[PDB]
């Protein structure tokens, strides 16, 4: 349909498959084929638990990846119960992504920027940290050794500092992965995304089966505060029809709009105001004829 | 949208809606009454 | 052939045939797709 | 006007009525009011005090007084020297009226500057062409035998009720409605215009209608083509707003008030169809023959005259020998309408009561 849906589906997909277990993916997948679904027909689907479904649904609202909709219809028998509806927020989603992934690379950059601090000294018996500050602090009188100041002993060398290039492969290793989702994010920017909702993603739902329990037709309240072408074709022989309408109707307008006789009369003299050629054809083409041988469920409706 | 904004990178998104966001009378023509269509519009 | 308007909340298309006519419901989800 | 034609801001407009009393604030702005705004000696409330004392202590370059032909009035004729205006220009349609308080107007307004030629501009297209008819009807003999023992108003009384009017009427609004025109009877006597209504069934505005009434039947006779026909009042000569009509039929009239009949035809000289070629708009003063009819519609018609427009005379109408629906054919029907015009002329003890 839209390119940039097709876009956006993709990059949900590839961040699932990248940052998300196996269930989240076909969760998602779930979303973006059929595009509005329901808790009963997820379930029909995926065969999943409600105790299963439940790091599912938390998960994907926690990262902000699947829109909830609350919505109670009235069943024909009465037993109205509150049903709940899964549906994606394209901009949301690729905001939130963009984000994530954002917050990620600034971690692992100040990571990186940390890990260039030297190695610093820790005491193994009250397992406290030191930084190189307070090192010098803790020096003994023989000038060489760091003495804890709870445990009296000599302090040993953290290590941090020779995972520098750890973090940078790290970080590069991170990145190659990536850059899918930055080719992705560019298309999306160098494009308009239109902002869709329950009643727009309900445009391109696709039926997980035959019988839904959950309806999918939004019941509106009120009080809440949260055309046609027509031809005509003449074969030249009926021409003189509309136009003898034509005049006729001019000249019905011009009696319409005619002087009234009393106005364009006298009315003084008169009374007071009251109380066969077919054989001869067929003769000649019999002629011509030898001559050529001689030569040779009730509601409201409208009309439309 | 705006710490996007702050941070540079332009957004993909509207701003959200957490953002601030928007007698009868007598007659007197009774003998033909049902008749009279009403006019409320030109 | 028959439609609903767009104010009712009830949805709802029905088709009329020719020579006792033949009838058939059409029921849809998205107001942009009748 | 102002809003729409020229450059004016409503906030340099305003308006002084009744509901209305807000100004403008701006040192030079406009504002528009009716004449007993200024000229009504009543009790009036503190703040049309201030607001008439607001225009008397502001100087103005000019005054624009429409309908001028009521300036001569009593009250009227104090609202050029209450309210100082460098510049009086007064805007009627009918400059004329039954006393001579209408030639001192030079001294309440100024020279007569121009009059504008009727058939001029019924000719090129910028007013209608009316047809003037003068419809007579004969008096009937029962009727005019009880005419010639009655007083003056009840002498009205009989004569506006003769049944060859209603004949005339009732053939005209079925012939013109025919030919797709809108039609505005005017009948100054609330009786009379009642009984007009009731005998053809058409819808009627005199005095006392409600306004809500007087609109709802008003777009009906604008808009809905099945209603063509609407009988008017005194109210109708005035201004009003109404529709555009092209055939007129007039029953009654206050006296030969010269000025009520080309307000009454200025309302068919607005018609729309005036641009279509052969258009001819249709004017009838209905008169009832041997009676006081002819002497005050010549009164009537001396104005119109006087401007050019010509009354052809109808005593014949081609149509009642042949008419469908007829109305006081019968004798007993005439007789029955004949005697009906003639039968016409302290807390707690405030429970207590
Ligand atoms: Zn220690």
């Amino acid at each position: 349909d839209r390119p940039i849906d097709d876009i956006v589906k993709n990059l949900l997909k590839f961040v699932v498959r990248g940052f998300y277990g196996g269930s989240f993916v076909l969760v998602l997948d779930a979303i973006l084929f059929h595009s509005v679904l329901a808790e009963d027909d997820l379930k029909q689907l995926l065969s999943i638990n409600k105790t299963e479904l439940g790091p599912l649904i938390a998960r994907l609202r926690s990262d902000r990846l699947i829109s909830i909709h609350k919505q109670r219809e009235y069943p024909p028998n009465s037993k109205s119960v509150e049903r709940v509806y899964y549906y994606v927020k394209y901009p949301h989603a690729i905001d939130a992504i963009k984000w994530k992934v954002h917050q990620v690379v600034q971690r692992l950059k100040d990571d990186l920027d940390k890990n260039s601090e030297p190695n610093g000294y820790m005491c193994p018996i009250c397992l406290t940290k030191y930084t190189q500050l307070e090192a010098v602090q803790l020096l003994n009188f023989d000038r060489t050794e760091f003495l804890c100041s709870l445990c009296d002993e000599p302090l040993v060398e953290d290590d941090s500092g020779k995972k520098n290039k750890e973090k940078q492969d790290k970080l590069n290793r991170l990145m190659d992965q990536i850059q899918p989702i930055i080719d992705s994010l560019k298309k999306i920017d160098d494009s308009r995304i239109e902002e869709n909702t329950f009643e727009i993603a309900l445009a391109r739902l696709i039926p997980p089966q035959n019988q839904s329990h959950a309806a999918y037709t939004y019941n509106p309240k009120k009080g809440s505060t949260m055309a046609t072408l027509h031809i005509n074709i003449t074969t030249a022989s009926d021409e003189v029809a509309q136009r003898e309408l034509q005049e006729r109707q001019a000249e019905e307008k011009r009696k319409q709009n005619a002087v009234p006789e009393w106005h364009k009369q006298s009315t003084i003299g008169k009374t007071a105001l009251g109380r066969e050629e077919r054989e001869n054809e067929k003769t000649l083409n019999d002629y011509y004829a030898a001559l050529a041988k001689k030569q040779a469920l009730e509601d409201e409706f409208e009309d439309v | 949208p705006r710490k996007l904004q702050d941070l540079g990178l332009k957004p993909a998104s509207v701003d959200p809606a957490t953002i601030k966001r928007q007698r009868k009378g007598k007659i007197t023509n009774t003998h033909m009454t049902g008749i009279l269509k009403d006019y409320s519009h030109r | 052939l028959q439609a609903t308007p767009a104010s009712s909340e009830k949805m709802m298309l029905r088709l009329i045939g020719k020579v006792k006519p033949q009838r058939h419901m059409f029921s849809f989800n998205n107001r942009t797709v009748m | 006007q102002f809003l729409q034609w020229c450059t004016l801001q409503p906030e340099n407009c305003a308006v002084f009525t009744s509901d209305n009393k807000e100004m403008f604030q701006t040192e030079s702005g406009l504002v528009v009011s009716t004449y007993s705004m200024v000229a009504n000696t009543r009790n009036r409330s503190h703040d049309s005090q201030k607001v008439m004392d607001f225009l008397t202590g502001r100087e103005w370059g000019f005054i624009i007084l429409d309908e001028v032909h009521v300036v001569p009035a009593a009250m009227f004729r104090r609202v050029v020297s209450t309210i100082a205006a460098h510049a009086k220009l007064g805007l009627t349609a009918t400059l004329v009226r039954e006393d001579d308080k209408i030639g001192d107007l030079n001294f309440l307004i100024g020279p007569k500057l121009y009059e504008a030629n009727w058939m001029e501009l019924s000719q090129k297209g910028h007013i209608a062409n009316v047809q003037c008819a003068e419809v007579w009807c004969p008096m009937t003999a029962e009727f005019y035998q009880e005419y010639l023992r009655e007083t003056a108003r009840k002498r009205m009384l009989l004569y506006i009720m003769n049944p060859t009017k209603f004949q005339a009427c009732q053939f005209l609004i079925q012939y013109h409605e025919r030919r797709g025109d809108k039609i505005i009877v005017f009948s100054d006597n609330v009786y009379a215009l009642q009984e007009y209504a009731l005998k053809m069934g058409k819808p009627f505005i005199y005095g006392s209608t409600p306004q809500q009434e007087r609109m709802n039947i008003l777009q009906n006779f604008q808009y809905n083509d099945q209603i063509n026909t609407i009988f008017l009042s005194k109210v109708g000569d005035t201004s009003i707003d109404l529709p555009e009509a092209t055939c007129l039929i007039q029953i009654s009239s206050h006296y030969g008030s010269r000025r009520q009949e080309a307000q009454r035809l200025g309302r068919i000289l607005r018609a729309k169809r005036r641009n279509d070629e052969g258009f001819n708009a249709f004017f009838y003063s209905l008169v009832s023959k041997d009676t006081q009819e002819m002497y005050y519609s010549t009164k009537r018609q001396a104005f119109l005259v006087d401007q050019g427009y010509a009354f052809k005379v109808i005593t014949h109408l081609h149509g009642m020998e042949n008419i469908p629906n007829l109305a006081y054919a019968s004798p007993r029907e005439r007789r029955e309408l004949l005697q009906e015009v003639l039968l016409k002329n302290h807390p707690l003890i405030r429970k207590m009561y």
